[PDB]
């Protein structure tokens, strides 16, 4: 069900 | 399609290696930069089709390898020197003068938005990744966290800010945050195909769209959060067309390639169709190709080194 996160970048940056 | 609009003959008695179009300076004006092994020239439009040389810079010892365009920089030209691998990166500017920016075992280099230049050297635990900024002189150098896998190419991700992408010898794609220097993610791409050379990368709806070169180009779609590759589009030569990818360039949503043919082929990346072929003028195979960074033109160059400028529409 591979989730997509539109905020993956700031997420990993956090 | 392609409309021959102007041209530039540069009988420089030195092999031509690269070209690019940039705005120069007290006003933005579209110029063309040509690079040969031992000389680099800045040219302006003489008239509707002719170009005249305004400045020139000379290099003895180590031959020029490529131009390195830097977005938002109009008062200098960066070039990379080397016989095969890069040894130096210099800035050329005016009365012509040049500055050594970096020196060493350079593996990859890319001009970035807002006056930055990123480069990498070494191979493993020795690897460094650096982003410098111009005002413009050598101002800052920020290191980025190295993946300790040799970087083959960078690409700035269109549609976000502060994301930098790399491809490594391991068939991996890495993403850094340009602000913090952090290495955010490493993602293996199916062990082939395979590439290696990223021509362009895009962010849209939390997915990554990556253009690689082989089928002449491939578009890989990756979900950055799962790391998983979610599909792949193909760009292929029409029904009858000999030739393998040899090199190329991508601007926005257009891709150009020089084929083993000697022909250049063009694709609109949205649709996937080959929108034009361009056989060599004369018997001279096309030597390099670059989209213009100032306008809607394709630059096609011969070792000769005649440049032919086409209007794309």
């Amino acid at each position: 069900l591979g989730p997509i996160s539109l905020n993956w970048f700031e997420e990993l940056s956090s | 399609n392609l409309q021959l609009v102007s041209e530039l003959k540069n009988p420089s008695g030195s092999c031509s290696v690269d070209v690019s179009a940039m705005f120069w300076e007290g006003c933005k004006e579209p110029c063309i930069i040509t690079a040969c092994e031992d000389v680099v020239s800045l040219w302006k439009a003489l008239d509707a089709w002719q170009w005249e040389k305004l400045y020139t810079w000379h290099f003895a010892e180590v031959p020029v390898l490529q131009i390195v365009p830097v977005p938002d920089v109009y008062n200098l030209v960066c070039v990379a020197l080397g016989n095969l691998e890069i040894r130096e990166i210099r800035a050329l500017f005016c009365s012509e003068k040049q500055v050594l920016l970096k020196s060493g075992n350079i593996k990859a280099v890319l001009g970035l938005t807002k006056r930055r230049l990123v480069s990498s050297s070494g191979t493993l635990s020795d690897q460094q990744v650096e982003v410098m900024t111009f005002a413009g002189g050598g101002k800052e150098n920020q290191f980025l966290m190295p993946p300790e896998e040799t970087i083959l190419t960078f690409a700035e991700v269109q549609g976000m800010q502060e994301a930098l992408l790399g491809t490594t010898i391991m068939n991996n794609i890495v993403i850094w945050n340009l602000k913090t220097g952090q290495l955010l993610k490493k993602m293996h791409i199916d062990d082939s195909y395979q590439a290696s050379v990223c021509h362009k990368a895009y962010s849209e709806m939390g997915l990554l769209f990556i253009v690689l070169s082989h089928p002449v180009f491939q578009l890989i779609v990756i979900n950055p959060k799962t790391t998983l590759s979610v599909g792949v589009m193909l760009y292929c030569l029409p029904p009858g067309q000999a030739g393998r990818f040899l090199e190329g360039d991508v601007k926005d949503h257009c891709a150009a390639a020089i084929l083993t043919s000697g022909t250049i082929a063009i694709w609109d990346l949205l649709l996937g169709q080959c929108t034009a072929l361009l056989p060599p003028v004369s018997d001279q195979h096309w030597s390099f190709v670059k989209w213009s960074g100032t306008d809607s033109h394709l630059l096609a160059g011969q070792k000769d080194g005649n440049i032919f400028v086409y209007h794309y529409s």
